[PDB]
DNA sequence: AGCAGAT
DNA sequence: ATCTGCTTTGGGTGGGTGGGTGGGTTGAGGCAATT
């Protein structure tokens, strides 16, 4: 992320079924790739 | 999808949206916004803005 | 945990304050109509007024219904009686009249998500505080309608702080004081929203007190049931934040014993009533009494003393022309009319600096009170120093008094350090600090007003003034006008004198009877209007003035000749002139400066020094 | 009372 | 997963072999340098 870790940019993705996950991180508000990495990861 | 927590805003409209604003746009817009149309010339207002500005950052 | 049967049931006051709050009258209801604006988001703030209880209640008797004393209630213990009505609106909050835009509200989106979400689960929630967009206050009972209706307000019966003791606590009363220190406004956390990196659900968690420990793993169904472990974290963009400000009200003089010193006591205001307190403020606080416990370790080592506090509620505040300004400034003294007018020119100060050349003429007129001990100095100054918006009384501030008149008594005593910070004052009229903790410079175009004694203690003919002010020759050159007041004894003087001070002595009122004083505030309101204006100079009257200068430095030339002379004249003495005549001008209200106000400031210069050292 | 460690 | 155990706030009911670049800040009294 260009900017620092706090800055805080708050994520919401859409499942199949309308139901949403939320994400943080900047490349997560961009992608959608890294956002399904940081799901498995944060596991 | 993604849209922003606690609201109902496509990140992707808002991409295509900048993207759209940053290619296209010139200073003549602004001078008519601000009541200023007839200061526009012809040569800085119709040129792109920020695509030289984006040149001359490159 | 024992327990006892108290005289009150909250299910009959709950009825009794729906019914209050659905049909009390004073159009439609009153609370109803104010629930309408609430809900259609115009308004932020419900005050319920006791006396409108009062009023319903006595209403109710005279129907023959009576009901229980929900006054009585409140006052006695009011923490509870906040929520219960806070759950009435709640219950009855009207449907809104004008459409608003649902979707830009983060809250609106997060609970119909959440309602989704649990739609769905159930195919196969917030605290009443968070989704609230109002604050509830007391209006105490007023002692009018209270003695209306035979009854005692104690609520509205001022108190000081030694009155309020450790048997109020718990009620709503009310605190006369003046303010002596407000905190800056800050959000203090009322419900706190978590969210969970997993689950996708949110919790909320309620904050009432002064610490708390935050939630760390997801307490959602869903993670439950599936155990994964998902952290949960904090969201300030989804929490409720209240405007949080802390005050100090402190005793008035005339309260404190004899033999005794003041108290003070904590004030917490929260909701729309910040910014209603200032220090310096003499005001009718109410509030609710409350306890602040301490919390963990230093609950166990306080033992059973407990701090306190008042929660805000309602704050009530408390509250030929020339000649006759001059005789007005100061009634209760014997006329000076030439040190009454120039004090008048220095309180007006009217001046046209704009020479845009790199720095510009200074624009105050400065005034030097300098007599032997005897004579109204003290007076005179407390006097123009009240009636100024501005002044700044000091013995020997200067931030206060900026853009306005300084009040400096004992001006011969001060120190080194305060007479160079005057003395850079006047040249460059800026105020400047130079520390490794700070450095903030501030510019000052203030005026100063100053009483000084000679240096023998009084005035000696025999030496001349410069030996008698012990002030840098420089020092009172600078000032603009400077004026020597000699005590001379005298037969009929001094019997005027006695007669008007014992007159004031043995009735209490000005003695004098021939004129009318002014009102001060018709004064003052002038005096604003004239500082208001500008004035403007021509060509001929430039010639006029400039010929008076010439003549008045061949004059002092010629005195400074011998040593009586204070001090020859200066190009600083060309600038005080055309000063005080464009002050004149000003008080006249014309542009075109008529050569009678630069006489009248040639006239005063003459008997502010010459008139009492040639007697 | 919250958190840090041994069975 | 449960049982066992230490330590705060800040303050003298921890201290001066922990010090004052870890915070608790006015009041009095002695000394050198300035006068
Ligand atoms: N003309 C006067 N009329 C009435 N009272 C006067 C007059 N002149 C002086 N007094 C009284 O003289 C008393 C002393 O005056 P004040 O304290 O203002 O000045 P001062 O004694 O010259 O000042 P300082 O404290 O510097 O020695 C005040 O009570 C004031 O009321
Ligand atoms: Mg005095
Ligand atoms: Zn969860």
């Amino acid at each position: 992320s260009a900017r620092h870790s706090r800055f805080g940019g708050l994520l919401s993705i859409q499942t199949p079924d309308k139901t949403r996950l939320t994400v943080s991180g900047s490349q997560a508000l961009v992608d959608e790739k890294i956002a399904l990495q940081k799901l498995d990861d944060s596991k | 999808l993604r849209i922003i927590w606690g609201t109902n805003v496509s990140i992707q409209e808002c991409t295509t949206n900048f993207r759209n604003f940053l290619m296209s746009f010139k200073y003549k817009f602004r001078k008519i916004l601000d009541e200023r149309e007839e200061f526009i010339n012809n040569t800085t207002d119709e040129e792109l803005y920020y695509i030289k500005q984006l040149n001359e950052m490159r | 945990l024992p327990s006892i049967q108290l005289p009150v049931d909250y299910n009959n006051l709950f009825n009794e304050i729906t019914d209050f709050l659905v049909t009390f009258k004073q159009k439609g209801p009153k609370y109803m109509a104010m629930l309408q604006k609430v809900a259609n988001r115009e308004l932020n703030s419900v005050i319920i007024d006791l006396d409108d209880i009062l009023q319903y209640q006595n209403e109710k008797f005279l129907q023959g219904t009576q009901a229980d004393d929900l006054v009585s209630a409140i006052q006695q213990n009011a923490n509870h009686f906040t929520e219960l009505f806070c759950r009435a609106i709640d219950n009855n909050m009207p449907l809104p009249t004008k459409e608003i835009d649902y979707k830009d509200d983060v809250l609106d989106v997060i609970l119909n998500q959440r309602r989704l979400r649990n739609e769905r689960m159930l195919s196969d929630l917030f605290p009443p505080n968070l989704t609230r967009r109002y604050f509830l206050y007391f209006k105490p009972l007023s002692q009018n309608c209270a003695r209306r209706y035979r009854k005692k307000a104690i609520s509205s019966k001022p108190l000081s702080v030694r009155q309020i003791k450790g048997d109020f606590l718990g009620q709503l009363i009310t605190v006369r004081g003046i303010i002596t220190r407000v905190s800056d406004v800050k959000p203090a956390v009322e419900v706190i929203a978590y969210t969970c990196d997993q689950c996708g659900y949110e919790v909320f968690q309620e904050v009432n007190s002064r610490t708390f420990t935050p939630l760390s793993e997801c307490t959602s169904e869903e993670c439950s049931q599936n155990q994964t472990k998902g952290q949960l974290f904090m969201s300030t963009r989804a929490s409720k934040f209240s405007a949080f400000q802390e005050c100090k009200i402190q005793e008035l003089s005339q309260q404190v014993p004899v033999g005794h010193i003041p108290r003070s006591l904590n004030i917490h205001v929260n909701g729309t009533l910040v910014r209603s307190l200032s220090p310096g403020d003499i005001v009718d606080v109410t509030g609710i009494f409350l306890p602040a416990p301490y919390t963990g370790f230093k609950a166990l080592k306080a033992g059973l003393l407990t701090e306190t506090y008042l929660e805000a509620q309602f704050v009530r505040q408390h509250k030929d022309v020339y000649n006759r300004l001059a005789k007005s400034i100061a009634p209760e003294i014997y006329g000076n009319l030439d040190v009454k007018k120039a004090l008048l020119l220095l309180l007006v100060g009217g001046v046209d600096k704009r020479v845009g050349d790199g720095m510009k003429i200074r624009g105050d007129i400065n005034v030097c009170l300098m007599g032997d001990p005897g004579v109204a100095k003290s007076q005179l100054l407390k006097a123009i120093c009240k009636i100024s918006p501005r002044g700044v009384y000091t013995t020997g501030a200067l931030v206060l008094a900026d853009n306005g008149i300084c009040c400096i008594d004992e001006f011969d005593k001060m120190d080194e350090s305060d007479r160079t910070a005057i003395h850079e004052v006047m040249e460059q009229q800026t105020i400047s600090i130079s520390k490794a903790g700070i450095n903030t410079t501030l510019n000052a175009r203030t005026s100063i007003l100053a009483a000084a004694n000679p240096l023998y203690g009084r005035y000696n003919p025999r030496l001349s003034p410069l030996d008698n002010i012990n002030l840098p020759a420089a020092l009172l050159s600078r000032f603009d006008i400077l004026f020597l007041m000699l005590d001379i004894p005298s037969r009929d003087d001094d019997e005027k004198l006695a007669e008007h001070v014992t007159y004031v002595h043995m009735h209490n009122k000005q003695p004098d009877l021939d004129f009318t004083p002014v009102e001060p505030s018709k004064m003052r309101e002038y005096i604003a209007y004239a500082k208001t204006k500008r004035p403007v100079m021509s060509e001929a009257v430039n010639d006029y003035v400039v010929q008076a200068y010439i003549r008045l430095r061949q004059d002092s030339k010629r005195e400074m000749d011998s040593k009586f002379s204070f001090g020859q004249a200066t190009p600083r003495t060309l600038l005080g002139i055309i000063r005080l005549s464009q002050a004149l001008a000003k008080l006249r209200l014309a542009d075109m400066v008529d050569i009678d106000d630069v006489e009248e400031a040639l006239r005063l210069v003459r008997v502010s020094k010459e008139s009492l050292y040639q007697e």
